[PDB]
DNA sequence: CATGACCAGAGAGAA
DNA sequence: TTCTCTCTGGTCATGAGCCTCTCGAT
RNA sequence: AUCGAGAGG
């Protein structure tokens, strides 16, 4: 059946441009991670992760989705577990898991030790501060 | 004024005459207020209640400045000292107090948004100007402003001047509360945001 | 400090359940149910853990308790049972 | 996966910043970084006791360390130290240093 | 041709009367709106000149003010015809205020004040003396559109405020001690004032600020 | 991502071709156009974070 | 269909992007901001075309705000701490009497305004009234003081006029010309100089870029040769790698330097030829950059200027960052290449130009100034005849057709440019 | 352009395109239009970055502000920023621009609209609007409650005329009464002919009870009770103007059941409209 | 005692003193003998933060995970710099070196420690590394948009993400999103097996 | 690129 | 004379939309 | 990796 509207119809020079889907499409579940930060590599060609940028952190905050936010930042990227001393709250503790022995040289502490889950980038950050002479101490309880 | 040439003749009672001339030309005020370099008469079609009660348009003459001296202009006869207004909300803070500040700050933000035909709900800009004014005076949203507060340490360094904040934290031996959200996202912990503003336990 | 509680008689927070605590309640229960933990409602042909949690919530058989914190450090405990959902 | 640990897992609720005492960096360092070279001497297939070998962490992905015996996935790097022959400033504190030197008397300590 | 100065002096007088009446002092309303001719009658001399050491007057608390603060009392306001108040002109004033055991003295001046005088302002520990400028007081800033009602809180009102919001002193919003309205009511550090403000959302909204 | 509306939870519909597909009346919150625009998808891995998407 | 214009470096095709700069040896007057102590400035960035292309910058500052009195004029000279007042320069160049100085600055005795503006400078240097004491006033750490000043005056002061001694007259007259246009601006007679006129802009092309790089590395090779000579005191050891590897590194990376990261701040000077379509290649071969900055709200350099008509394309420029800073040459647009001015100068001298030493302002008042590459070479009366002759010569071919010639009638100026790097178009 | 003589302030000389895109621009119009379009593009290209940085600073400066379980608006260190969110404790969603009808209009129209004098045969509720219509004349004990209602309406109008000085009536407010009234009219198929069965007491005492049940804060002390009444003042103005006796009986024709349903609806919607603690 | 008007120069401090320079040992042993009360009124804490610890006595080495390598990090470049400068000062100590060769050793040891902590500083000692590249300092490493805080903590690349070109569809529901089959096979949800799903889960496997 | 606080100088009142 | 007072140019210094891609020298 | 360049919304 005819269209009630008549139609503008004729030849017109068109151009096919460099951007085509199959060169852009990208998807990744638990691929390879970087050496330094231990977070996903950058680039579709290296099977990389997309960036959860801090603007998107903002959006997830405004939504109130706290645990999805912590999920993106920890389990989907460079979660890590370190052992820290219960008095000098620093990642100094020598922990052998096979033999169940945790120690803190200098402090002489072997019984007040904790383990905690932080990003590996965060473990980095604190090690870099220590190399910078600043002592980032982390304590389990308020005091 | 009748004579068609307007002349003033001044003798002292020769180079210092040039200094008297410079003083005269530059630093004598004939009239007016110290910073008001221009003034214009406009008409505003303000609406006001009629004696019958319904509102009506009662246009009024208003003068618009090209400069600001709030203190001295406000103390002038013939004007309404309760209705004076400037778009320099910081002068308002200095003369009429912090709360008048807040009100004018909101008015100017509201005007920059509504200028473009946009509308944003009162509470959002209200919160903005409340946080800017909740301290003594006017705190800006840039590195000199909110970011030199007592806002923990790690949250502070997540905006600007990162490593200097960290160094000052080392030196002053700051203790971080770890209730800021940026703190918890840094430690990969659940921040006290809507889902984590409370604990769950069983019956 | 030491036992910063509040008596249930003197409670001033909303008697209604906030959307965020409903979301966390449903998520926690759907987690508990995704692991094979006992369901305390007759799942009438329903298999999704989340919808199991939602139906458990409508019949108020979810036995958790919210601990609402007020900024000084005090808290009010609120059973999911007494909370209004709307 | 990062095996199981007897250590209790709690959360971080306080971060107390401060600065490193010499005594504590002595007391935390498991190695004297004496020699600058990374690799062991004679350009061998090894890491020298001088800087980057001694039980700071493995580099060949082989489960050896200072009382860790953990792979690189599980080993947090262990810190070391170097004794400087004579004290030297900290950049970020120069300003602060001068300011505190700005006005405190050289002789009396107040 | 300086009835300009006359009118401005008279307006500063009206506003200082309004200030101490608003501070909780016994000033009549018929008293404050003294028309200009009556002001000329009382305080302009035979030269038509106004001499403003006669203007100075002693204000006494209302009954409600001793109900809510027993220790408010004995305020006497002094105008100065000596422009550019020097340190020993304030000498004059400060030992006047000390000799009569006055809790608070307000010292309006003209045009200028030496800093050497400024340092001796908190000379007497119990007495408090506040310095003003006529050009400021020619207009009552608190009459202005954008300035809502500040009400000084009693000590127990502030304790109740803190308990019922379970607050710390530092958690409360702040008002600058030299804030114009904080000065207009003689706010002292730590004193809280409650501000009642018109509201686009709720009509009436009450905020609170503490003096810093 | 300037909005809370810049990040919204959707129901998956697996479909043949190579593009992400969405309804026209959701372009405005995203400021989306179909002129070469790209968009990003994130998948929850927990039960409660699934819930957080679906309920907030 | 290939058009050439590119290089092949380690196999990849590489293009040189025309670097746009501001022309040297042209004098511009700039008003100063509202709180500045100084009111206006006359600036020349003096460049020596042949030789070491170092750039000196001479400022003539008019001190005093627009309503202030005691308004003095001082100049900045390349190796002395303080600005020194202009009359002290003048007397150090051998022009002693106040009247002669003003004659060098003011070219009409009936301009009482300009002379009234100059009065405070005559008062400023009244203390210094012979040439030798003027040369003495110089900031060094006694006779060597005078010698240092004498050297500076011909060495670093107005280097583009000449660096040979004995032409104090040309530099005095030119300093006076700069002062004249400064005062013209300060009297609200001429407007501020527009820094975004395209005519005052230059396009460094492949030739000049390669020449600047080649000078640097050839002198490195020369220094190496000299060092090998000294080493062999008693006993052809030329390193061709220096020139070859240097040229190749520049053309390859695009960082126009000898292995310097930030020192050769101009980077991306050499880029891979775009080969996506024919037109993409064609366009990439006519791209210009302007490095003045990469980031900021640079309103005025980014806007299409009136003078861009006919030389740069109105429509074709990137969007976003680098919009307006990246330009594309119009179809018939061309770029000058460089021509010896010396024949032009000789012809001018042969056809009426009186030299600047023999110029006597009050004796030939209505006399057109003649500039050639920003150098004031002399004066000409009857400029209509000379201009007709010059144009007929250029159109005949006897003057290079890329040389440009402008007769500003209402300011009595004639400016000839034999420059390299100015965009022109046929008509 | 070099195609113009000097000192030419003409329209076409200085950039007036008298041609349309349909007819086509001349070369000078083309170039001048290009000059304008370039300014457009650069304004675009840098406003983008300036607003990106502005948004970043806004967010990082406000990021920690959240509604707490006492509805105070605080930050990381607990410092109060607002004592109640948005000065009314309402979520910014489910808030609609409804008009306050006691602002504006003549006092003549005002009193025609809300005044009922049971002591005036001409200004009382006609028996066409009420089952108790003809018992109601005289009856000073019902006129006392009606006088109380009218006096509150008057106090409200002056309060609202001194809040919104311009006389603006339409403001964003939490419960759309207009639609609840239309919902009532439709649910109960009100026929606008038979008189209601509401007692004047029904309407009056019910509206006052409803104002009592509009909680935003719940502590039982005078500070927070006054905070509560401050929060609902504007809305209660809207409510009184909307649920005034002559309005309910003569503009709406609400039966008693429909009116009670309106009351329960307003309460339900209102308490829904409060912000949730934890809101960021 | 009269005390000097102090001023900056490079990275050492000099005072007019109504003349000389102030050793690191100098200021530091002034800093040991300060009473505790003036620490604390000066904003310092007796346990964590004492001004004597602003000076650096002996420097903590970070482990390889901070400075990993086919290549070699700039941080270990600069650490080897610091160490050989330090052992050179030790040698010049042991060999009774001249009066102002010790100042070269000292001044550059401090230059090296300074540049290892933070490289961008006024006076423009750029401190370029191998291949004429400026040494990346720890400060510059954790500073900036792409720095550690803003780049790996406040935001990061994440797993279970996808991205591609979008187009519209008249026939999807507004809350829906079209997932290409390739993406939908690339991303996975972890599902604990239960009686309610075990059959469809076995089918999926 | 470009907008702007901190000293450090030196002119500048009072007792 | 002292002391507190204003009180401005040379500085050094900050960030500067998000992603996203691809390429190309060291 | 690092530096840089081009491009896309
Ligand atoms: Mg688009
Ligand atoms: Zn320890
Ligand atoms: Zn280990
Ligand atoms: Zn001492």
């Amino acid at each position: 059946k005819k269209l009630m509207a008549q139609i503008f119809f004729g030849p017109t020079y068109y151009q096919r441009l460099r951007h085509m889907v199959d060169d852009k499409i990208h998807a990744r579940a638990r691929g390879p991670m970087q050496v330094l930060t231990r977070q996903p590599v950058e680039g579709r060609s290296r099977d990389g992760g997309l960036r959860f940028g801090e603007m998107e952190r903002d959006c997830m905050i405004a939504h109130g989705a706290a645990s999805f936010l912590k999920e993106r930042l920890m389990e989907a990227s460079d979660a890590f577990r370190v052992h820290i001393c219960g008095i000098c709250g620093l990642m100094t503790v020598i922990a052998k898991l096979n033999h169940n022995q945790f120690e803190c040289k200098g402090c002489d502490n072997k019984i007040d030790i904790y383990q905690i889950h932080i990003p590996y980038a965060a473990k980095l950050l604190f090690q870099e501060l220590m190399a910078m002479n600043i002592t980032p101490r982390l304590y389990t309880d308020r005091s | 004024d009748n004579d068609e040439k307007l002349i003033i003749r001044c003798r002292v009672v020769d180079h210092m005459l040039k200094k008297i001339e410079n003083t005269m030309l530059e630093n004598i005020t004939l009239r007016g207020v110290e910073n008001i370099e221009r003034v214009v008469m406009m008409k505003y079609d303000r609406k006001v209640p009629s004696p019958t009660g319904e509102y009506v348009k009662e246009p009024e003459w208003v003068l618009e400045t090209d400069g600001v001296n709030l203190s001295e202009v406000m103390t002038v006869p013939g004007i309404d000292p309760t209705r004076i207004y400037t778009n320099s909300f910081i002068d308002i803070m200095e003369v009429l107090g912090i709360e008048a500040g807040r009100a004018a700050l909101y008015k100017e933000v509201y005007n920059v948004i509504a200028s473009d035909g946009s509308y944003v709900n009162y509470r959002h800009m209200a919160l903005l100007v409340d946080v800017m004014t909740t301290q003594g005076g006017l705190t800006s949203v840039t590195r000199h402003g909110f970011n030199r507060s007592n806002t923990g340490a790690l949250m502070r360094c997540s905006f600007e001047e990162t490593v200097e904040i960290l160094f000052e934290a080392g030196a002053s031996a700051e203790l971080d509360d770890c209730r800021g959200v940026s703190e918890n996202v840094i430690l990969g912990q659940m921040a006290p945001i809507g889902t984590g503003a409370f604990d769950v336990m069983i019956d | 400090l030491k036992e910063k509680a509040i008596p249930k008689d003197q409670r001033a927070t909303t008697p209604y359940m906030t959307k965020y605590e409903r979301a966390r309640i449903l998520g926690t229960r759907a987690l508990q149910i995704s692991m094979n933990a006992p369901v305390f409602v007759d799942l009438e042909g329903e298999t999704d853990p989340l919808r199991i949690a939602m139906k458990e919530l409508a019949e108020k058989k979810i036995p958790l308790v919210i601990r609402r914190y007020l900024p000084d450090g005090s808290f009010e405990d609120w059973s999911v049972e007494e909370l209004i959902v709307d | 996966g990062q095996q199981y640990s007897s250590a209790p897992l709690r959360t971080v609720k306080e971060v107390q910043f401060g600065l490193f005492s010499p005594e504590e960096v002595r007391a935390i360092s498991v190695a004297k970084i004496r020699f600058p070279e990374t690799m062991d001497e004679t350009q061998t297939r090894a890491k020298i006791g001088g800087l980057n070998d001694p039980r700071l962490g493995s580099i060949d992905r082989n489960l050896k360390c200072q009382t860790c015996q953990e792979g690189m996935n599980e080993c947090p790097g262990h810190f070391g130290h170097i004794d400087l022959a004579k004290p030297v400033f900290h950049v970020g504190f120069i300003a602060k240093i001068k300011k505190v030197c700005e006005c405190v008397c050289m002789h009396c300590g107040k | 041709e300086n009835e300009r100065n006359i009118s401005r002096l008279w307006r500063a007088f009206r506003t200082v009367k309004e200030m101490v009446k608003d501070r909780g002092y016994f000033i009549t309303q018929e008293e404050v709106e003294l028309p200009l001719e009556d002001f000329k009658a009382k305080y302009c001399d035979s030269m038509g000149r106004p001499q403003r050491k006669m203007m100075s007057f002693q204000a006494n608390p209302t009954e409600e003010s001793i109900s809510k603060f027993p220790d408010m009392g004995s305020l006497w306001v002094e105008f100065c015809d000596e422009p550019s108040v020097g340190v020993k002109t304030m000498k004059t004033f400060v030992i006047h205020i000390q000799e009569k055991n006055f809790q608070t003295g307000i010292f309006v001046y003209q045009n200028n004040i030496t800093p050497s005088a400024m340092k001796l302002v908190p000379s007497i520990p119990p007495a408090t003396i506040e310095t003003f400028n006529e050009a400021a007081l020619v207009v009552n800033i608190t009459h202005h559109e954008l300035v809502p009602k500040h009400i000084r809180l009693s000590s127990d009102e502030k304790r109740e405020l803190l308990k019922r919001y379970r607050l710390k002193e530092s958690q409360l919003p702040r008002i600058q001690r030299a804030d114009p309205v904080a000065l207009y009511l003689g706010l002292k550090r730590g004193e809280v004032v409650k501000i009642i403000r018109k509201s686009e959302t709720s009509g009436r909204y009450a905020s609170y600020r503490i003096c810093m | 991502s300037l909005h809370k509306m810049s990040m919204m939870a959707h129901r998956v519909k697996v479909i043949p071709y190579s593009t992400f597909r969405l309804n026209l009346s959701v372009t405005s919150p995203y400021n989306a156009d179909f002129d070469g625009d790209e968009m990003n998808l994130h998948v929850p891995q927990s039960e409660e974070t699934r819930a957080e998407l679906s309920q907030l | 269909f290939d058009m050439g214009g590119y290089f092949i470096i380690n196999g990849s095709e590489k293009v040189l992007i025309a670097q746009e700069r501001s022309a040297g040896n042209i004098v511009q007057v700039f008003k100063k901001a509202a709180p500045s102590p100084i009111s206006h400035v006359a600036e020349i960035r003096s460049a020596l075309e042949k030789g070491s292309r170092f750039i000196s910058t001479l400022q003539v500052k008019l001190y005093g705000r627009e309503g202030s009195s005691a308004r003095t004029i001082k100049a900045t000279l390349p190796y002395i701490k303080q600005d020194i007042p202009i009359v002290i320069i003048f007397r150090a160049l051998g022009i002693i009497p106040d009247g002669e100085i003003l004659e060098h600055i003011c070219y009409d005795v009936n301009d009482w305004q300009m002379l009234e503006m100059l009065k405070p400078c005559v008062e400023d240097g009244f203390v210094i009234q012979d040439r030798e004491t003027a040369l003495d006033f110089i900031g060094r750490r006694k006779e060597k003081r005078i010698q240092y000043a004498k050297d500076i005056l011909q060495k670093e002061f107005l280097p583009h006029i000449t660096q040979l001694e004995g032409f104090e007259s040309r530099k005095a007259f030119f300093l006076g010309y700069m002062i004249n246009r400064l005062l013209l601006c300060a009297l609200d007679r001429k407007d501020q100089d527009d820094r975004d006129h395209f005519g005052k802009k230059r396009l460094d092309l492949a030739g000049p870029l390669l020449a600047q790089l080649f000078k640097t590395l050839f002198k490195k090779l020369t220094k190496d040769i000299f060092r090998y000579m000294q080493r062999t005191v008693e006993e052809l050891a030329i390193n061709a790698k220096t020139i070859t590897s240097g040229l190749k590194y520049a053309l390859a990376t695009g960082n126009w330097g000898e292995q310097k990261k930030a020192m050769s701040s101009r980077a991306g000077v050499s880029q891979v030829l775009n080969r996506y379509t024919y037109s993409s290649t064609l366009s990439h071969l006519r791209r210009t950059n302007t490095p003045i900055g990469r980031d900021g709200k640079l309103a005025k350099p980014r806007q299409l200027h009136n003078t861009h008509w006919g030389l740069v394309c109105p429509a074709e420029t990137p969007e976003g960052q680098a919009c307006g800073l990246v330009k594309n040459l119009s179809l018939m647009s061309c770029i000058s290449v460089g021509t010896d001015p010396m024949p032009i100068i000789t012809f001018l001298s042969e056809w009426g130009m009186e030299p600047l030493e023999d110029y006597v302002p009050h004796q030939s008042p209505d006399a057109t100034r003649v500039f050639v590459n920003g150098v004031w070479h002399g004066v000409h009366r009857n400029p209509a005849r000379l201009m007709e002759t010059l144009r007929t010569l250029r159109r005949k071919g006897d003057i290079n057709p890329e040389v440009s010639m402008i007769r500003d009638i209402r300011e009595k100026e004639l400016k000839i440019f034999t420059d390299a790097g100015r965009v022109y178009r046929p008509l | 352009l070099p195609h113009f003589s000097k000192d030419d302030y003409s329209p076409e000389s200085k950039g007036f395109v008298e041609n349309s895109y349909l007819r086509g621009l001349t070369p000078q119009e083309f170039f001048f239009h290009a000059m304008g379009g370039r300014e457009g593009l650069i304004d675009t290209a840098v406003k983008t970055a300036e607003t990106g940085y502005i948004q970043r600073r806004l967010v990082k400066a406000l990021e920690d502000i959240m509604v707490h379980y006492d509805n105070t608006t605080r930050n990381s260190l607990g410092n109060v920023i607002q004592f109640i969110y948005g000065e009314d404790g309402m979520d910014a969603a489910h808030i609609e621009k409804q008009s306050l009808d006691t602002i504006g209009g003549s006092d003549a129209a005002f009193e025609k609209r809300y005044r009922v004098d049971l002591l005036n045969t001409d200004h009382t509720l006609d028996p066409s609007l009420l089952e108790s219509g003809s018992e109601i004349l005289g009856d000073l004990k019902l006129q006392v409650l009606l006088d109380e209602e009218y006096k509150q309406l008057v106090k409200d109008r002056k309060f609202l005329r001194e809040v919104f000085v311009d006389g603006e009536a339409n403001w964003p407010l939490p419960v759309n009464i207009r639609r609840i009234i239309q919902n009532a009219q439709q649910t109960f198929h009100i026929d606008h002919t038979k008189p209601s069965d509401l007692t004047i007491k029904d309407i009056v005492l019910g509206v006052k009870d409803l104002q009592e049940n509009l909680l935003v804060l719940r502590g039982k002390n005078e500070i927070i009770q006054n905070a509560q009444r401050d929060a609902v003042t504007l809305f209660c103005c809207l409510l009184r103007s909307r649920l005034a006796t002559r309005r309910v009986l003569q503009e709406y024709r609400l039966t008693k059941q429909a009116f009670d349903w309106v009351l329960s609806n307003i309460e339900a919607q209102f308490l829904r409209s409060v912000v949730h603690p934890g809101e960021m | 005692n009269t005390q000097p008007t102090i001023r900056k120069d490079g990275l050492k401090l000099v005072g007019s003193w109504k003349l000389r320079v102030l050793s690191t040992e100098e200021i530091l042993n002034i800093f040991k003998h300060i009473s505790v009360k003036d620490f604390t009124s000066l904003g310092f804490n007796e346990v964590f933060s004492r001004p004597e610890w602003m000076i650096l006595t002996c420097l903590p080495v970070p482990p390889p995970p901070v400075r990993p390598s086919r290549g070699e990090d700039d941080l270990t470049f600069k650490l080897a710099d610091i160490l050989k400068a330090n052992i050179s000062l030790e040698t010049l100590e042991h060999n009774g070196a001249p009066h102002h060769a010790i100042e070269e050793a000292e001044s550059l040891l401090q230059f090296h420690v300074a540049t290892y902590m933070d490289n961008d500083i006024a006076g423009q000692p750029q401190a370029l590394q191998k291949s004429g590249r400026p040494v990346k300092s720890i400060r510059a490493r954790l500073k900036g948009k792409e720095g550690r805080i803003r780049g790996n903590l406040m935001g990061k690349r994440v797993d279970f993400s996808a991205r591609t070109v979008i187009s519209g569809d008249p026939n999807l529901e507004l809350d829906q999103v079209g997932v290409p089959k390739s993406i939908a096979k690339t991303l996975t949800y972890p599902e604990v097996v239960t009686p309610y799903n075990i059959d469809r889960l076995t089918q999926l496997v």
